[PDB]
């Protein structure tokens, strides 16, 4: 209901909350209002420049789908689940001068810059192992934040909740609906619920279950398919 | 019924010779058995018959020429690739030595500007069939028409010279070459009537009829562009300046002599397009010494009206040929000729100028919108009853003038049509509304006083003026001197000028603020780039002209020119709402102006031209109490906040980097120190933090609180940037200080489309989500819709039982002959009566649609006027009623103000923000 409003009716003393560069615009006002009913009866609100050490944007050259070169991701790579699904399709076959922090590497926050205005800022976990080194193209973000306060997949599921996709629909800045640019600047700015660790874990727990159980249904479903095929082959055969 | 066919057949009958019949009301004709025809030829064709006939008339009767030498109907049969054509030619009239003397062809007046590309199918054949056979030369070919001028008929005719343009290339070159106006007696050469004051016959044409204009538009599309040609600025220069050489031809010519403009014609054959540069030339060196008042012999010297290289001089006769009589001056005085002349140059800048980065226009939808989202139309209305005066609009950007034309059209319409009732009529508003607009020849003759703007481009500012000309204005007001110069620049001989008064303000900062203006719409440039030849007004007279941002000067500008609760509605760029650099600038709106609607716009608005977000900025200048309460709280919040620093910073020291107490402090940073009151300790840290604190703070200790701010506590620490105009204090936390007590209501919403999507191939329509169009008229004539239609269907059933009696008596003479040769013409007359039937059979469907419109107009009116029900425009049912059908005429265009129910952004823009 919020959300779908178009009309919002902003007080001069509303501009100065949290501000501290006096930005006043219907995005941006209506990205407060929508923080403001989301972070009512919750508490412990911090910004994300406190606990961030570090953002690196990577960055891709020119390639083509195969080349028999060092692998590149894709942006359909990246899941809501916060794991990043590794199953590179195109690889770069010319080499650069330095690729030492191009490689993707295991317990790693990637954050997608450029996407369609719902998929933008999604962000993903890398937690299989990495093997070979694979780059990662110029719509991610390596993010290197503070362990002892923030988990790193808690701030994906985040990402990938309607907590973060409300604040990134109005933060980007694209030329059109199909790609948006989010900038570190909004990260650091970003205000987050961050309750004690221990929540975050809980949190963790309770998708993972969750999505243990779907995956009950999808292994059904290959049963289903090994079926068809015994039945095809039994067909056949005799 | 139309009085000039009437006037026509009259005169056609009072011939003494009866050899051709006319009969409207029974819609026949009849001819003389003399000319042999291949058909039966039983219902009106057209004007093109009546205008044969009477041609034929004028020759045999009035022109003494003997008709044995006169040809009409005549058929060709010609076999073309797998198909055959059966050419026809109207009047063929031949000398003595067998050359053509008339080679003429006869067209509707109604259909002229629409079948000119018939004419090559109709006469290039003839003349390559007459090569052919005979290879002899044609001497003259001659294309007539008549016009209607104070209820007299008047002949405009072309004569070509077949033999001086043997080629096509010759005669494309020779830019439809039309020997004279009118013919002349006793074989002299051709003659055409002079174009001068005096005589109704000589002078121009003050009724221009709505049609022939499009005609002109879409010839000049075809032509003058070359079919292939789309989107030229040069070719469209030299239009406008041809055009503005017109203008200052009614404007200087005069009464008792002919014009300039038109083909002198000394001699009695037109001459060859070249002799006419010069006139051209010294005519508009005229114009520029005399309306725009130049002085720059530079310019003079390069003359340059036309480009030679690419404006050859066969369209430039074109053009002159194709405007001797649509005097723009003077077309506008007539109720029809109203807004033809607005309306084509308009199409004409539509299409034919090529707008990319920097020269773009601004998309109608949006400018409407800013003008009605301000209540300019209650605010006119509010000053013409109050103070007998109407607002002082200024646009410092007009490059086209669109936001002022359109400012021009909406005071007009709503004060002198819409919402003449909301006007008193008090003696006094009586007489000063009889010296605005009564007139009714020039309703738009108050713009000359109230409408200013500034133009940096020379070539925009002459296209902006002939543009305002045409649609009324006098064009005085709009400079050609950049929008940033000063105001002792602007000057301009017509003594009444608002914008030369200047006078320093005290608040701004001792600069100097016009304060003259009431509304002040534009659309500013990206980038200024401001001219090297004058850089003192960047320092002196703006106080953030040293900065990068040399765009927000504009804004800075419409502080000066608004006058104290002024209205401001400008499409701003996003980049100045959200961005840390321009943060100055929107401290400073805040300071002077009471901002009230903030609307966002969408990126497909200014397409394909540029694509980066925009939003409208609707503000109102604030009155000098207002802004020294303002100027009093941030002096007392910036020293209460410049005492908290100092004490805070002391208190950091000891308490958390353990340097020792010293004597040097404040008595109370002492005091607190030395006995512990931390209460007080706890409180300074959170009134100086306001926010950035949350309810576990309190509890927690003060000293790893400190450790774990840091950071932001240097940061608020910090004073800003821009010095001097703010005062060494933090900008954020005295601006909220002072916002608490200052609150007022912002209105923010955002479009999605805006009615029209501007791909680079056209436009195609969308949702407007902006405002609705009334859809239905608020007075509908129900005499207009009923008689004049039913005029129509019962001449067709007089007509019809007029029939219905003589095949009553060719039926009774049929039936006492005898059967077997009657047989084929029994079947005819029962062909004759399916017609009939069938004619009949329409005109009762449309006596159909004509009762139910009657009905829905019972339905829906009281006395022409729509019920208060029915006064907004809500009832989608009513509004498919207009736009469908038959009611597509009539309609209203214009932009509905609902005033009680909000669907679209404008009605909450009216409802919901006050503006006092
Ligand atoms: C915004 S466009 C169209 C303005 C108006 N909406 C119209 O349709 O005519 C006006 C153009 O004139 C130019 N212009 C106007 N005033 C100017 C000034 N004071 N200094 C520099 N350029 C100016 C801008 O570059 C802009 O491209």
């Amino acid at each position: 209901a919020l959300d779908s409003q178009r009309r919002v009716d902003v007080g001069l003393s509303s501009i100065s909350s949290l501000n501290s560069t006096i930005r006043y615009s219907y995005r941006w006002n209506k990205m407060k209002l929508i923080q403001k009913y989301l972070y009512r009866d919750i508490d412990c609100i911090e910004p994300l420049g406190k606990y961030i050490l570090s953002s690196n944007n990577g960055w891709s050259p020119e390639s083509v789908v195969g080349g028999e070169g060092i692998p590149i991701l894709g942006q359909e790579h990246l899941e809501f689940d916060g794991v990043l699904n590794v199953s590179p399709t195109k690889a770069t076959t010319k080499t650069k001068n330095n690729m030492e922090n191009f490689f993707i590497q295991e317990g790693d926050l990637f954050i997608s810059r450029g996407n369609t205005v719902d998929l933008v800022g999604l962000a993903c976990v890398v937690e299989t192992e990495v093997t070979e080194d694979i780059i990662y193209p110029d719509l991610y973000i390596r993010l290197k934040i503070d362990e002892k306060v923030i988990h790193k997949k808690y701030l994906a599921l985040l990402f990938n909740s309607f907590f973060g996709r409300l604040y990134f629909k109005y933060v980007s800045k694209g030329k059109n609906q199909t790609m948006v640019k989010i900038s570190s600047n909004e990260l650091l700015n970003y205000y987050l619920p961050i309750p004690p660790m221990e929540e975050q874990l809980e949190i963790v727990g309770k998708i993972e279950e969750q999505i243990g159980a779907q995956n009950e249904i999808e292994k059904q479903i290959e049963e289903k398919r090994n079926q068809i095929r015994v039945i095809i082959e039994e067909t056949a055969r005799s | 019924m139309k009085n000039w066919q009437r006037i026509v057949e009259a005169k056609l009958e009072q011939q003494k010779h009866k050899v051709a019949e006319i009969s409207l009301e029974n819609g026949t004709v009849n001819y003389s058995k003399k000319i042999k025809h291949n058909r039966n030829l039983k219902a009106l064709t057209g004007d093109e018959e009546i205008v044969r006939a009477f041609l034929i008339d004028r020759l045999v009767n009035e022109l003494d020429y003997k008709p044995e030498y006169l040809e009409t109907e005549k058929e060709y049969t010609i076999k073309g690739g797998h198909s055959k054509i059966n050419p026809r030619v109207d009047v063929l009239v031949k000398d003595d030595k067998g050359n053509p003397f008339f080679f003429i062809e006869v067209k509707a007046p109604n259909k002229f500007e629409e079948d000119k590309d018939e004419i090559e199918g109709q006469l290039f054949a003839l003349a390559q069939a007459e090569e052919r056979d005979f290879k002899t030369k044609v001497k003259y070919l001659v294309y007539y028409t008549v016009e209607l001028i104070d209820d007299e008929i008047v002949d405009r005719a072309i004569i070509i010279d077949f033999e001086k343009y043997p080629t096509y290339t010759d005669w494309s070159n020779g830019g439809f070459i039309s020997t004279g106006t009118e013919l002349t007696a006793g074989y002299g050469e051709p003659k055409k009537q002079p174009l001068i004051k005096g005589h109704e016959k000589y002078d121009l044409r003050v009724r221009i009829d709505r049609e022939e204009i499009e005609g002109l538009g879409r010839n000049l599309h075809n032509v003058l562009w070359g079919g292939g040609g789309t989107n030229d600025s040069e070719i469209f220069y030299s239009l406008v300046n041809i055009i503005l050489a017109k203008i200052q031809d009614e404007y200087e010519k005069e009464d008792g002599q002919e014009y300039d403009f038109q083909v002198y014609q000394y001699g009695d054959n037109v001459e060859s397009p070249q002799k006419l540069f010069d006139r051209i030339n010294a005519l508009y060196k005229r114009a520029l010494r005399e309306q725009l008042n130049v002085t720059d012999e530079q310019k003079i010297a390069e003359d340059n009206v036309i480009n030679r290289n690419k404006f050859p001089l066969n369209k430039l006769v074109y053009t002159v040929q194709a405007l001797e009589s649509l005097s723009f001056l003077e077309g506008r005085n007539s109720l029809d000729g109203k807004d033809i002349l607005g309306d084509f140059f308009e199409s004409i800048i539509r299409d034919g100028f090529k707008q990319t980065k920097g020269q773009f226009f601004t998309p109608t939808p949006i400018v409407k919108f800013i003008l009605y989202a301000l209540q300019l139309d209650k605010l006119a209305i509010d000053r013409l009853n109050n103070d007998r005066e109407l607002p002082l609009i200024i646009d410092p950007s007009a490059g086209s003038g669109t936001f002022l034309i359109e400012a021009m059209k909406l005071i007009t319409k709503e004060v002198k049509y819409k919402q003449n009732h909301k006007v008193k009529s008090s003696r006094q508003i009586t007489k000063r509304f009889e010296e605005l607009f009564m007139p009714d020849h020039n309703e738009n003759k108050w713009a000359r006083e109230y409408l200013y703007g500034c133009e940096i481009n020379f070539d925009l500012g002459t296209a902006s003026k002939v543009n305002m000309i045409l649609h009324g204005d006098g064009s005085a007001n709009i400079f050609v001197q950049d929008g940033l110069l000063p105001f002792r620049f602007y000057v301009k001989e017509t003594s009444p000028n608002y914008l030369e008064t200047a006078s320093p303000d005290a608040l701004y900062g001792d600069k100097e603020v016009n304060g003259k203006f009431d509304v002040v719409v534009s659309n500013p440039p990206f980038s200024v780039d401001l001219d090297t030849q004058t850089q003192r007004e960047v320092r002196n007279a703006f106080l953030f002209g040293d900065k990068k941002n040399s765009e927000n000067l504009f804004i800075e500008r419409y502080y000066q020119l608004l006058k104290e609760g002024g209205r401001l509605g400008v499409v701003l760029p996003e980049s100045v709402f959200d961005t840390t650099e321009n943060k100055y600038i929107r401290l400073f709106i805040f300071k002077y102006f009471k901002v009230k609607a903030v609307v966002s716009l969408p990126q497909v608005t200014f397409e394909p031209f540029t694509s980066t977000k925009t939003s409208l900025l609707f503000a109102q200048k604030k009155t000098k109490e207002e802004v020294e309460q303002w100027n009093e709280l941030w002096d007392k919040y910036g020293k209460e906040w410049s005492l908290l620093k100092t004490r805070i910073n002391d208190y950091f020291s000891y308490f958390v980097k353990g340097r020792p107490l010293n004597k040097k402090w404040a008595p109370d940073v002492v005091k607190d120190i030395q006995e512990g009151n931390e209460d007080n300790i706890r409180k300074n840290i959170f009134r100086f933090l306001k926010d950035h604190i949350k309810e576990e703070d309190k509890n927690l200790e003060i000293k790893d609180l400190l450790i774990k701010y840091a950071e932001e506590i240097s940061s608020i620490s910090k004073h800003e940037k821009e010095t001097d105009v703010f005062g060494f204090y933090n900008a954020w936390w005295v601006f909220g200080e002072v916002a608490k007590e200052l609150d007022y209501p912002i209105f923010m919403a955002e479009a999605e489309n805006v009615g029209y999507k501007r791909t680079k191939k056209g436009e195609k329509p969308m949702p407007n989500d902006l405002y609705d169009l009334e859809y239905a008229p608020s007075t509908l004539d129900c005499e207009k819709v009923l008689s004049s239609f039913d005029i129509e269907i019962n001449a067709l059933e007089a007509s019809k039982t007029k029939l219905s009696v003589e095949k009553g008596l060719l039926e009774e003479k049929l039936k006492d002959k005898e059967d077997k040769e009657n047989e084929k013409i029994q079947k005819r007359l029962n062909k004759i009566s399916e017609l009939l039937e069938t004619i009949e059979n329409q005109l009762d469907s449309i006596r159909s649609k004509k009762l139910e419109v009657e009905g829905i107009l019972e339905k829906y009116y009281e006395n022409n006027k729509l019920k208060e029900e029915y006064s907004e425009r809500d009832d989608e049912e009513l509004i498919n009623h207009f736009k469908h059908g038959v009611l597509y005429q009539y309609r209203s265009e214009d932009i509905l103000l609902r005033n009680k129910t909000v669907h679209k952004i404008l009605d909450e823009i009216r409802q919901g923000v006050i503006w006092d």
